[PDB]
RNA sequence: UCUCUUACUUUUAACCAGUGAAAUUGACCUGCCCGUGAAGAGGCGGGCAUAACACAGCAAGACGAGAAGACCCUAUGGAGCUUUAAUUUAUUAAUGCAAACACCUGCAUUAAAAAUUUCGGUUGGGGCG
RNA sequence: ACUGAACUCCUCACACCCAAUUGGACCAAUCUAUCACCCUAUAGAAGAACUAAUGUUAGUAUAAGUAACAUGAAAACAUUCU
RNA sequence: GCUAAACCUAGCCCCAAACCCCACCUUACUACCAGACAACCUUAGCCAAACCAUUUACAUAAAGUAUAGGCGAUAGAAAUUGAUGGCGCAAUAGAUAUAGUACCGCAAGGGAAAGAUGAAAAACCAAGCAUAAUAUAGCAAGGACUAACCCCUAUACCUUCUGCAUAAUGAAUUAACUAGAAAUAACUUUGCAAGGAGAGCCAAAGCUAAGACCCCCGAAACCAGACGAGCUACCUAAGAACAGCUAAAAGAGCACACCCGUCUAUGUAGCAAAAUAGUGGGAAGAUUUAUAGGUAGAGGCGACAAACCUACCGAGCCUGGUGAUAGCUGGUUGUCCAAGAUAGAAUCUUAGUUCAACUUUAAAUUUGCCCACAGAACCCUCUAAAUCCCCUU
């Protein structure tokens, strides 16, 4: 009878309290006997870097010079990047200076995106 | 009658009265009289000579047909050989 | 509004109707007294009077031809060609005080009229005018507007 | 308040915009343009005038068709104009007696027809009136060819003529190989109808078919910006050594 | 043949408000 | 609402003349907002109407109503301020001038009935105000005699006029 | 009133949002039989007879009687020694300060209205010194209006206007009555 | 109690604004300007009312036919049952018939 | 059960304390008898009675509360049902004729099923006559 | 003989006692145009006036402090007992 | 002196102008597996015709004309012509809106209420009562009186009616809200005038402009489209329960649980919008019952009780047509004056209406009332009060 609250897993019989969940991602599957098999190259693997003689901390001193933003963009970033190389091959095929045609065949492809973050 | 109409608002003739009565000029409306050409056979002659007259109208009547019919029924006709001409005027009238 | 009954309630029955008798306007048999009225031809009467009241104010100039144009920017008559009008039709009356020489052209005319208007030197002739030409003549700058 | 524009405009605004911009010139205006089909369960009127007998007066007539109900099978099949008729009826044909519902349906027949421009033979749910405007028109792409839009009536009819009208524009060889001759006496036959492919492409299309050949025409996967800007930079680097 | 009115609720914010 | 009984002990008057009776002085306390009727809470106020402070509280230590609680905590702290704040020099030395109970903000709610029907219940609440005149208080209306009511009746009889004429 | 366009309305029993079912039935509950709950009868319910959308007061007067009635605004402030006839209104100075003098001087009223024959031949001195005034108001020859002569307490008027006025007003006197709207071209009016 | 404890506050007429000074202006823009303009082309207003005046059927009527197109869904829902409504109230009820 | 009712316990009840509705309500300074009257008076006429208020019972009256009486009549107000009431066969089922070479379509006829609508008035209340 | 009307007279003044319906003279408040400026005037307008619809909403009464409702006992408030 | 009173702006109305990260169709807001399934088809009815059955509306001018029409209620062209805010609302108003929220309903769906200080808070008035219960007698007042009462006079109001104090209706009371819309034709006042009007229209003093007359609430109903078989009727799938004793494979008996509801009492605004206590029928079956699914209103289902289909089923509920309609009932709000109660006819009509009669208003004119003779029938032997007519007055 209550329409305005959630629906969550707690609500309902047995059957849909078991089948809903929380947003968790799946792990794995379910085979004959509901034996659950996880499988490992489904669980997030968490790439923590070795943080000794890291010198940054998380805060930053206020005795620090302030700059005006320049958010990032692919103009820039060609021209930090790609144009140097460009300009050299020039004066003395765009795979050769990065560019690559397809984004298949690669483990982190940018479009679609099939990588976490 | 239909006091306004819905499509431009304005009042209605009823055309029974268009099809039925004479208004002449004058406010009088002429009228043949009921049962004229029904069972000849049994009305006596001088019955017959009534009945094949044009007839007057109440004031109440002429009121009520003027009331059923618009304004463009009471306008001044002026027809090539009207027969009603000469009755559309009133002559040496007091009061 | 009275007391009870339709009259107050404001449900009185239509106009003509007679309690459930017979309504009067329904009891008189129906003859043709109207038949065809949208379709029988008018003529705007134009008596010799008027006429000769026109021509002596000036509204009317007899030196030149009067016609239908003429008479209506005098003002001497009003043709309504929607209201089925054909025309102007010149009227035996004030033939006798009738005394102006003029050429007028009109769509009817009486025997007594255009006596007259012989018998004072002038000339009358009977010209027809079907409703879009007689519409034009009595007011040709509209029609000069529209550009046809 | 009250919108902008009627609403009876909205139709026509959202072609003027949008993909519908896009779509080409001549399919737009064969979309607007709205000419009345041919008569088919009334009989026009012969003049645009007429003589009533009650007052013996000129009086104007004019032709008001009757709504005719297409179900979607006849867009299948090919009916001549013809379709079923919604209707009312007084009992005993006097407006006194009860008025009732009446549905008038064509008679359909299922027959095989050959086309010579398409050299296949197509069955068709028929009607005896387009069996009759076939014969009139002395073959089944003499019909279609010469039918407009408003009277064939038939969106199968229109994909026949698109495809009629594409083979003679292109003057397909698919149409009898290894006879030239016999193909050139066809196109030859037909050539009166001939028209550019372009125009042809999207005869008898409707309006969601338009729209998803020219998104499928204009759909392009965006160039990468590094081409840009390697092309932009090569065009500033050889301005620079120029000059 | 039988006649029962049903009761009608007086809405419940009139007796729910407090100061 | 209204709280001019707060404000009424807020009345500063001018001082008085050398040659002039000393003023007796009047102390109003109330309180709001109790949470009980205040027809019951009349009876209360009416009982302790007219007498002095100690004979009041002595009938509200041990009259079984619950009002008489409230209304002697209201005596006291009224007596408590009459002494500190007012300059009244003796705590036995105030009667009860005005005893009264007025209606309060009371609350809506819903009691059910047997067939689907229901009635509106009232919250009541109620406030009590009183005004402690100091000196002792004034001697009750002692009953007319028979003197006093024939000598009043002889006045009525005296008052007669001819009435209606010259 | 011609222009007046009252934008008053409001929602009929018909209009207002709801009101539909039936509050109860007619019989059995005890209490008064009604048919919805928007009715004018109602709290927050319809209006019977309230203001019906946007209503017009529009009228016109013959052309003859509003012609008659400038006339007789004019010989009221003749004769009331309100109408003043001016050469022209060019001023000395377009000081806003100089023409209040002049017309305090002059013992015209707290109200001036300045008529002149056309809007763009206006003087730029009087044009600039009756912008910034209120009560001083200048309008053309075509702007002459009863309503604002009676609002005014002296009225100033040019030569030239007074040609202008007189011609119009007196046009009317022996005017035809109209074969068409004058608008539309006659054999002797501009 | 129906009656305010204070007076209201002062209400201020600027009777000498800019549109109380000219009003009425222009509205013998036709005797006064050889009638280029009738006097009312000076109204503005709803499109469908301007220089025209009737009772609340023959305003709904024009309204919905002047304007009925571009009306929303549920205004001329409502103008047309006004329209029906007005109609059967003007041409069956009434004291006089 | 009753002749024929009595005794007791509990609940209810009354009193004290807390909390606290409902229908109802023109205003009431709200008596009895007779007569009157809109045809059964607290209120009118003639008499009689009459300091003031509480509390507990009672049910003769306030034509008591309750449900705009379900009985009866009326309404050119409804609806349900039945027909051998009037009007229809749009719809199905058959046939016959066309159309096409059994099906489909059109036109008729017959049934089945239904659909829409009505059920006058006067009347010593209505009905019957 | 007298008492006895709103009949009549007397002094003064007079439009100032019939339902439905009809004619007329005024008019409260509101807004607008001009006035006015301790509450107004001349006009134009209109959601323009409520002792009554088992009227709607809200407040508070009457019935009524009434009908109804609740907490087994003692105690150290451990606990025990019925 | 308490309840309380007030308040001004939150917003809204009408116009003009202008065109407007992730999750989610599975049980929505659910990362991640073989589909195939796909939309189009006349509105009807209320209502009017006083029933109802054909029928019944959904710029200007021509024109409410031609036409259509149980030729009647009513419907109704075309040719042709030319085309910048508020005498709005201001918290019961204005949007329903502080919000489609709270709350109500299974669902469609229905649908509220309200807030007020100040520049800074980092500063006297409704009802109801109390003050202050009450004194013989009476529509609660009036005449009065020295005096409140005592004296004398006085049968609340509204509606309805022949007639109401009526023991006929409504009303506890205060505040707020709550109900006469308009054409024809006339009348009054202007303007112009044989012409008037800012095309059209009218005109034998007319034309143009203005002023001034036409309510509110209420059905059972009808139709269209949605929503409903978590109750209940029946059914489908796959489940569960039935102690003990007698008998023996039983629509068997006694009897628990369980199902039902025979009779009594209580209750009747109740504990309960159908209950409680006792009593009683069945209780291994045509039983009872949990879960999920199905049949939907022109219908379903029914061991027919016109049963049941979400508490009110002779046919559900919601929304919409819809402000349905009602000759019927009720209501219809400032002051004051004046005139004002009249025969009948027709009518599916006698609860109404139209015409007469009466009545009202304005205008023109001259006779109006009362009434002297004379006069108005025989049938019929006699045979009334009178009447009609009617100069004078
Ligand atoms: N009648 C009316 N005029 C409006 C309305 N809204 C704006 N206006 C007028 O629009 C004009 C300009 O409005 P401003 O706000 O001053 O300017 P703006 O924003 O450029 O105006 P818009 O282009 O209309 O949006 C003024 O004359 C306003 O009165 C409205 O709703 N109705
Ligand atoms: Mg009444
Ligand atoms: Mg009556
Ligand atoms: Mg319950
Ligand atoms: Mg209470
Ligand atoms: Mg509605
Ligand atoms: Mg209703
Ligand atoms: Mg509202
Ligand atoms: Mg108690
Ligand atoms: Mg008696
Ligand atoms: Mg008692
Ligand atoms: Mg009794
Ligand atoms: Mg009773
Ligand atoms: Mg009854
Ligand atoms: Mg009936
Ligand atoms: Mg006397
Ligand atoms: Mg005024
Ligand atoms: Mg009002
Ligand atoms: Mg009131
Ligand atoms: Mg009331
Ligand atoms: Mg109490
Ligand atoms: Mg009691
Ligand atoms: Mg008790
Ligand atoms: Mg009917
Ligand atoms: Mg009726
Ligand atoms: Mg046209
Ligand atoms: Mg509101
Ligand atoms: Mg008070
Ligand atoms: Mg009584
Ligand atoms: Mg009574
Ligand atoms: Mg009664
Ligand atoms: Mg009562
Ligand atoms: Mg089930
Ligand atoms: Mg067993
Ligand atoms: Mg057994
Ligand atoms: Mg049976
Ligand atoms: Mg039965
Ligand atoms: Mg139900
Ligand atoms: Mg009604
Ligand atoms: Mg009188
Ligand atoms: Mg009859």
């Amino acid at each position: 009878a209550d329409r305005m609250s959630k629906w969550t897993s707690k609500r309902g019989p047995r059957s849909f309290r078991g089948r809903k969940g929380r947003g968790a991602k799946g792990i794995g599957f379910l085979t004959s006997g509901w034996r659950f098999v996880q499988i490992k190259e489904m669980v997030p693997e968490f790439v923590v870097p070795d943080l000794t003689g890291f010198k940054l901390k998380p805060y930053v001193s206020y005795l620090a010079p302030e700059s005006e933003e320049t958010p990032l963009t692919a103009a820039q970033l060609f021209s930090e990047a790609v144009a140097p190389a460009i300009e050299k091959d020039f004066k003395d095929n765009l795979e050769k200076y990065g560019f690559e045609p397809t984004q298949e065949g690669k483990l982190f492809q940018l479009y679609p995106r099939n990588f976490l973050r | 009658l239909t006091y306004f109409s819905a499509r431009k608002g304005k009042r209605k003739t009823v055309k029974a009265v268009i099809d039925r009565f004479l208004r002449l000029h004058c406010g009088l409306w002429v009228r043949r009289k009921a049962g004229y050409k029904k069972k000849l056979w049994k009305k006596t002659p001088a019955r017959k000579k009534r009945l094949r007259e044009f007839v007057f109208c109440n004031k109440t009547q002429s009121k009520l047909l003027d009331k059923m019919t618009t304004s463009f029924w009471k306008r001044r006709n002026w027809y090539v050989d009207d027969p009603y001409q000469k009755y559309h005027d009133r002559t040496n009238l007091k009061v | 509004r009275g007391h009870k009954g339709e009259r107050q309630r404001g449900t009185r029955p239509r106009l003509g109707f007679e309690g459930g008798q017979t309504p009067f306007y329904i009891r008189i048999p129906k003859y043709g007294f109207n038949e065809g009225h949208s379709f029988r031809r008018q003529y705007k009467p134009l008596s010799l009077n008027r006429l000769q009241y026109l021509i002596d104010l000036g509204r009317v100039d007899p030196s030149q031809p009067i016609d239908l144009t003429q008479l209506v920017n005098g003002r001497g008559v009003t043709i309504q060609p929607l209201k089925r009008d054909y025309g102007v039709q010149l009227v035996e009356e004030g033939a006798d005080t009738f005394t102006a020489k003029v050429n007028i052209e009109v769509q009817l005319a009486s025997e007594l009229a255009i006596a007259a208007i012989e018998k004072n030197g002038g000339v009358v002739t009977t010209a027809f005018y079907d409703p879009r030409s007689l519409d034009i003549v009595c007011k040709p700058v509209p029609f000069f507007l529209r550009g046809q | 308040p009250l919108h902008k524009y009627p609403v009876w405009l909205w139709k026509r605004l959202q072609l003027r915009e949008g993909i519908c911009s896009r779509l080409p010139g001549h399919y737009l205006r064969s979309l607007e343009e709205e000419r009345t089909p041919t008569p088919v369960h009334y009989r026009p009127h012969g003049a645009k005038f007429k003589i009533n007998p009650k007052n013996g007066q000129r009086e104007r007539v004019e032709d008001v068709p009757i709504p005719i109900y297409f179900p979607p099978e006849s867009q299948r099949g090919l009916w001549g104009g013809e379709g079923w008729i919604l209707g009312q009826i007084y009992a005993n044909n006097d407006k006194l007696s009860k008025r009732l519902k009446k549905v008038w349906k064509p008679q359909l027949f299922e027959r095989e027809f050959y086309s010579e421009i398409l050299d296949k033979k197509f069955t068709v749910t028929v009607t005896m009136r387009t069996l009759d405007l076939i014969d009139e028109a002395y073959g089944l792409d003499f019909y279609i060819l010469k039918t407009p839009k408003e009277d064939l009536c038939s969106k199968f009819g229109m994909d026949l003529k698109r495809g009629m009208l594409l083979r003679l524009a292109r003057q397909d060889p698919q149409l009898h190989p290894e006879d030239p001759e016999r193909r050139a006496a066809i196109y030859d036959k037909y050539k009166e109808f001939a028209i550019p492919e372009e125009e042809a492409e999207w005869v008898g299309l409707t309006l969601e078919e338009a729209i998803e050949k020219q998104r499928l025409l204009e759909e392009k996967d965006p160039v990468p910006l590094f081409k840009i800007y390697v092309a932009e930079l090569i065009q500033q680097l050889q301005q620079q050594a120029l000059s | 043949k039988k006649r029962f009115t049903p009761p009608i609720y007086q809405p419940k914010f009139k007796t729910e408000k407090e100061f | 609402i209204s709280r001019k009984w707060e404000k009424k002990n807020k009345i500063v008057y001018p001082p008085q003349l050398p040659g002039e009776p000393r003023r007796p002085a009047e102390i109003y306390h109330c309180r709001r907002q109790i949470k009980y009727s205040k027809d019951k809470m009349w009876y209360l106020a009416k009982l302790i109407r007219g007498m002095s402070i100690d004979q009041a509280l002595a009938q509200l230590e041990f009259n079984d109503k619950k009002g008489a609680k409230i209304i002697k905590e209201v005596l006291l702290e009224a007596q408590d301020m009459a002494v500190r704040d007012h300059n009244v020099e003796f705590r036995s030395n105030l009667y009860i001038a005005e005893s009264t109970s007025g209606r309060g903000q009371c609350l809506k709610r819903i009691r059910y009935h047997g067939r689907g029907r229901f009635g509106i219940m009232e919250k009541v609440y109620c406030h009590y105000f009183v005004k402690l005149v100091e000196g002792p208080p004034p001697p009750p209306e002692p009953p007319k005699t028979a003197v006093a009511h024939a000598k009043e009746y002889i006045q009525q009889l005296r008052s007669r006029t001819i009435v209606h004429t010259l | 009133n011609f222009k007046r366009i009252s934008y008053a309305k409001t929602k009929t029993r018909a209009e207002v949002r709801g009101g539909g079912r039936k509050p109860w039935p007619q019989k059995g509950t005890g209490r008064a039989r009604h048919g919805s709950i928007r009715s004018p009868l109602w709290r927050g319910g319809g209006v019977a007879h309230g203001p019906r959308g946007p209503t017009s007061y529009y009228y016109m007067l013959p052309m003859k009687v509003r012609a008659l009635g400038l006339k007789v605004a004019l010989t009221v402030k003749l004769a009331q020694d309100d109408l003043h006839i001016m050469d022209s209104l060019e001023l000395p100075t377009g000081d806003p300060q100089y023409l209040t003098e002049l017309a305090h001087y002059r013992r015209w009223g707290d109200s001036v209205l300045l008529v002149d024959l056309t809007h763009e031949e206006m003087p730029q001195s009087i044009v600039e010194a009756t912008s910034r005034l209120k009560t001083f108001n200048l309008i053309p020859a075509v702007g002459l209006n009863v309503h604002s002569m009676l609002k005014h307490q002296t009225l100033v008027l040019t030569l030239p206007t007074v040609a202008f006025l007189e011609d119009k007003l007196l046009w009317q006197d022996s005017r035809y009555r109209p074969l068409y709207p004058f608008s539309l071209p006659y054999s002797d009016f501009p | 109690i129906g009656i305010r404890l204070t007076l209201p506050p002062p209400k201020v007429v600027d009777r000498w604004n800019e549109k109380r000074a000219m009003f009425g202006v222009y509205d013998n823009i036709g005797i006064l300007g050889n009638f280029e303009k009738h006097p009312k082309e000076l109204i503005r207003g709803p499109i469908w009312l301007r220089g025209w005046k009737g009772n609340e059927l023959q305003r709904c009527i024009r309204k919905r036919k002047m304007v009925g197109s571009r009306m929303f869904a549920d205004d001329l829902h409502n103008l047309n049952k006004r329209i029906r409504y007005l109609y059967k109230h003007f041409n069956r009820h009434g004291k006089f018939r």
